[PDB]
């Protein structure tokens, strides 16, 4: 059960002005006892820029 | 200038009008003639900037 650091996802990058390094935005809750398991719901939109 | 200042480019093809704030910096060979644009440059194949 030992498996991380995947990382290197691309291969180059270009002129860019934005970046937004923040806090994580899923948290994983503690689940117990079986038959209990936290459903992650996200909708995306894009308007307007 | 008075040799005249070419630093300045601006987009004059485009396949369809873009949404409000938007922005392409792509470059490319716009399709301005029934032959394919191969490349480079030529008759019926306009670069836009």
């Amino acid at each position: 059960s030992w498996m991380e650091s995947e990382f290197r996802v691309y291969s180059s990058a270009n002129n860019c002005t934005f970046e937004y390094v923040s806090q994580p935005f899923l948290m994983d809750l503690e689940g117990k006892q079986g038959n209990f398991k936290n459903l992650r719901e996200f909708v995306f939109k894009n308007i307007d820029g | 200038k008075v040799g005249g200042n070419y630093n300045y480019l601006y987009r004059l093809f485009r396949k369809s009008n873009l949404k409000p704030f938007e922005r392409d910096i792509s470059t490319e060979i716009y399709q301005a003639g029934n032959k394919p644009c191969n490349g480079v440059a030529g008759f019926n194949c306009y670069f836009p900037l």
